[PDB]
């Protein structure tokens, strides 16, 4: 198996744990959520 | 610290400034602390010669030892170090022209740091049952 | 109406209910050190920033003028916590826990400066242990920046950029003494906060103003007195679960954490330049091109700054308002009661107390909650004898035992119609009923 | 942060192809032999097999480049059991 | 905004460059309910909004407590409600 | 503009506090206009 | 081009923060306003 996909210049909320590694990451112009997770700057934003 | 790998030796805040390295050479880490800045609350009367200072949240030891040595007189108070003042938290006024806060004012006749007071119980030695 | 009567449900049992109502008086007394905030350290932007002219000294004026305001405004709440407040000296709050069968114990912290700063109550304790950023959570915070320790504090990162909170004029400490004394100034003669008469007194008279005889009231003063602490505990056990006065101090303390993070990170804003940072610009430009960058950043924090003063200046005057209604609420909740209906809580309101609180005053409000109701056929009015009117103070005329009796409006008690109980008129208005065998 | 990511929602697309003897002319054409533009991110199986139980790593070859031809580089990604061995040269590359 | 009306509203030319007003979390007709309530509280039993007691004997003591005899007050009690309604007719003719 | 920094970010926060400020209004007076108020289930807008 | 949009964005962004303020200071007024009301309401509607 050899999974490709393209890359481009994108704007990403990197979130690093307390070991330095990136745990988890939201593409923001992906989608209306992950404009919400970008604009916060949180993974789960608050109801609202 | 333990989180830098092979091909990392700088250590970043949130906001993109520099907090900590690894030295290329020792490889030892160090965190990097920005050096203190800060005010001096001085309180002033204009019958005085002199002023009375407030390292705000500073303790005497770090003042004398970090920022400038005096030939002035200290003491640790709640608020912080305190100079060219007398400790005197004991005695009150309800009147403060110098109030340094929680409670404290700067009193001079030397400047005195004591208690702030405004309002008092009307007391009366009556019975209670 | 059949005949002249109407079907009205009158209360047959009540209990005594407890409201909070957090009250904002204070706010943090935010400081911005507007030159070292533009400029830091870097001699460069502090020759650029003496070219604006006056811009610091009006900021920093304009703050001095805010927090001498908040300080006048505690000073003018904690004056009006202490106004009239009478004492015995023989009162001494180690053994004088409960009166009249109503517990105080909570309310009350040690009374006389010679306990220090324990004058906090049980309740104002488990009300500030929930909020860190009190006036001493600020002093602690701010204490830790120098202490050696390796944790970065958002608190020491504003300090050491010109932002910090100075402590009020008065301590918290201070300010629940006052609570405390003008708490236990209800309870104990003089009893000069509680209208010159015992509490449990005060409390049955408020009780009976809203239409309740006094018969059930003083053969129910154990009742009574017990719905009033369980009304308390209610009160009490309500911080141990989302609360809408907790949400509220919490509210404060998050909107100044919001509104001074926000500031520090204009510190990180580019404003079209090179850089954020003045030692970047400083390490790669030459000083005729390093003054058009720096010059950027100048503007972009002097309007950050105004910016910041005009909202501080809007959230001030909205803590002026809330201040001069907690000393009105105290005034007229606390040390009397007022003929105005909704102003200290909502429903029948019988007395309110006040405690402490971060940045603020919290007021207890004890109303009259009716708990089963009757429907009972009521005249608003009767016409008797030689076609005198009568109408029922705080009351309606019923038919029991086949008689015309008085009954107050928030409890059934049917009383025999007297003098005391009826507002008399020469003539009987139309449609009051006939009841020409009265009197 | 800003950077070559890929978009999050597109398809990955398996461009991996095993053959036993026979190579199909359909496999060195669109939509296989696809454009580069800014770049490509690629998550691969490692097909771990086992010979006398001894375990061996193997993996499709990539190949970025333009024209293909022996006066232009062409960057080669190949595996050898554990060894990533990475050039850039101006390869002959075969028509197959 | 997204008809086709050959007069364009300012408040269209606002809201394609973002300024925009919201509507309020309880619509005009919510208060207006609320309202109805409060005034209908005060004429029917249990009059919960008119201390207890009915709409008519509430405007009375509310006279009374001015200084005027319940005498003249009970006796005119058709040309008070005239005069009640009169001012309420005045008051929604001063709209136009 | 996103070179700015949070001046826009900083409008919309503003603005959606005032917003909200706003709204607990107008709940509270409509709780105002609702507290205490106890009407009959034989209340009729067309008869009465 | 940068030159004359960040010159536009200085005026725009200007523009944004005088509203702003106005904007505060006007539903500051409006919540002195309401209190009043609500006071109104109490005071003079469901009691006198
Ligand atoms: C992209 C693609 O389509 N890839 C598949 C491949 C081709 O479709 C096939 O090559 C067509 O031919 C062309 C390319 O022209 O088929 C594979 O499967 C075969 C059956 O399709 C496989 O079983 C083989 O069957 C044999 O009869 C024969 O020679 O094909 C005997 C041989 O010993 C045996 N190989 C073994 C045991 O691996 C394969 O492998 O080749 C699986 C691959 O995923
Ligand atoms: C600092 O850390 C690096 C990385 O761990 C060390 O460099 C390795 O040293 C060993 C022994 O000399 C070599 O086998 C490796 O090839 C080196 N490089 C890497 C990337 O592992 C280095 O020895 C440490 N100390 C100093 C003084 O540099
Ligand atoms: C500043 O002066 C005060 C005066 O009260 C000192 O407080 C002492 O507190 C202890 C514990 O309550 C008492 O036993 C002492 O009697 C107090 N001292 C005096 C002189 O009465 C306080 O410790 C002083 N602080 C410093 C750093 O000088
Ligand atoms: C009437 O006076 C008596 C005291 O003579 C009060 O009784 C005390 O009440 C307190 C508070 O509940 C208790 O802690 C004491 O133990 C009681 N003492 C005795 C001797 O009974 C009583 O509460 C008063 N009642 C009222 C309503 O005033
Ligand atoms: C300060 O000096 C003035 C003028 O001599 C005098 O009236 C005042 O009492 C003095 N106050 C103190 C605290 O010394
Ligand atoms: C009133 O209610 C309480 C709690 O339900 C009950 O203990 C008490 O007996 C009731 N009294 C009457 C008179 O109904
Ligand atoms: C201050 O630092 C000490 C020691 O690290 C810690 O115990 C204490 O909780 C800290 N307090 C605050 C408010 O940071």
């Amino acid at each position: 198996q050899y999974w490709v996909t393209p890359l481009s210049k994108r704007q990403y909320l990197l979130k690093f744990d307390n070991r330095g590694v990136i745990t988890n990451a939201v593409d923001c112009s992906s989608s209306f959520f992950s404009e919400i997770q970008c604009k916060t700057k949180s993974l789960l934003p608050n109801t609202g | 610290a333990v989180y830098y790998n092979s091909w990392q030796n700088l250590l970043y805040d949130s906001n993109g400034n520099i907090i900590g390295f690894k030295d290329f050479v020792t490889n030892k880490t160090y965190n990097i602390f920005p050096c203190y800045a800060g005010r001096v609350s001085a309180a002033f009367h204009q019958n005085a010669s002199s002023l009375a200072l407030l390292y705000r949240n500073l303790k005497c030891s770090y003042v004398l030892n970090n920022i400038s040595l005096t030939t002035q007189p200290y003491f640790d108070s709640y608020l912080g170090c305190v100079f060219n003042a007398d400790n005197l938290t004991d005695y009150s006024v309800s009147s403060c022209a110098l109030r340094m806060g929680s409670g404290f004012c700067v009193d001079y006749n030397s400047y005195r740091f004591v208690t702030f007071e405004p309002f008092n119980v009307s007391f009366v030695n009556d019975s209670i049952e | 109406s059949v005949g002249g009567l109407y079907e009205i449900k009158i209360p047959t049992n009540f209990t005594i209910v407890g409201q909070e109502e957090f009250i904002q008086t204070n706010s943090p007394k935010v400081t911005i050190d507007c030159s070292l905030f533009v400029c830091s350290n870097y001699a460069a932007c502090h020759d650029l920033l003496s070219e604006y002219g006056t811009f610091c000294d009006n900021i920093n004026s304009i703050l001095d003028e805010v927090n001498g305001l908040l300080d006048t405004t505690q000073l003018h709440v904690a004056d009006t916590l202490m106004q009239g407040v009478t004492l015995s000296s023989n009162l001494n709050t180690n053994l004088h826990f409960d009166v009249d069968n109503i517990n105080f114990k909570s309310l009350v912290g040690c009374l006389g400066p010679h306990c220090g700063s324990s004058s906090r109550s049980f309740f104002e304790d488990l009300l500030f242990d929930k909020v860190k950023l009190s006036d001493v959570g600020f002093v602690e915070a701010y204490n830790n920046c120098t202490g050696g320790s390796e944790i970065r504090d958002l608190l020491c990162v504003q300090s050491f950029n010109g932002i910090k909170v100075l402590p009020p004029i008065l301590s918290e400490s201070q300010i629940s003494g006052y609570t405390t004394a003008a708490t236990v100034a209800a309870m104990f003669p003089p009893w000069s906060a509680a209208a010159g008469i015992p509490f449990s007194l005060n409390v049955q008279y408020r009780i009976n103003g809203l239409g309740v005889t006094m018969d059930v009231l003083n053969k129910n003063q154990k009742l009574i007195a017990t719905a009033f602490n369980n009304a308390l505990l209610s009160i009490q056990n309500g911080f141990s679960a989302p609360n809408s006065a907790l949400a509220k101090i919490q509210s404060v303390v998050n909107s100044n954490a919001q509104a001074l993070n926000s500031l520090l990170q204009q510190l990180f804003n580019k404003f079209g330049a090179i850089s954020s940072s003045l030692q970047e610009i400083l390490s790669r430009l030459d000083p005729p091109e390093a003054q058009v960058q720096i010059d950027r950043l100048i503007n972009g924090r002097l309007t950050a700054l105004n910016a910041y003063v005009s909202q501080q200046l809007s959230d001030i005057s909205l803590v002026k308002f809330g201040a001069a209604l907690a000393m009105e609420k105290v005034n007229e909740c606390v040390k009397s009661q007022s003929p105005r209906i909704n102003f200290c809580g909502n429903g029948n309101h019988i007395l309110s107390l006040v405690q402490n609180a971060p940045y603020g005053l919290l007021f207890m409000h004890f109303s009259y909650k009716p708990i089963s109701f009757k429907t009972v056929l009521v005249s608003p009015g009767l016409c008797i004898s030689g076609d005198v009117g009568i109408a029922p103070k705080q009351g309606y005329f019923i038919k029991h035992n086949d008689h015309w009796m008085f009954t107050g409006s928030s409890y059934y008690y049917p009383e025999p119609i007297s003098d005391k109980n009826v507002v008399f008129m020469n003539t009987c208005s139309v449609n009051f009923t006939k009841a020409p065998l009265v009197y | 942060f800003t950077g070559y990511f890929p978009k999050s929602g597109a398809n990955f697309r398996d461009l991996s192809l095993k053959g036993t003897t026979y190579l199909s002319t359909l496999w060195y054409q669109k939509p296989f032999l696809s454009d580069f533009n800014n770049g490509i991110f690629s998550r691969v199986k490692n097909t771990k097999l086992y010979v006398n139980k001894t375990l061996y790593s193997e993996f499709s070859t990539i190949v970025i480049g333009s024209v293909f031809i022996n006066n232009s580089y062409t960057i080669v990604v190949q595996p050898h059991n554990g060894v990533l061995e990475i050039t850039a040269c101006q390869y002959t590359m075969c028509e197959y």
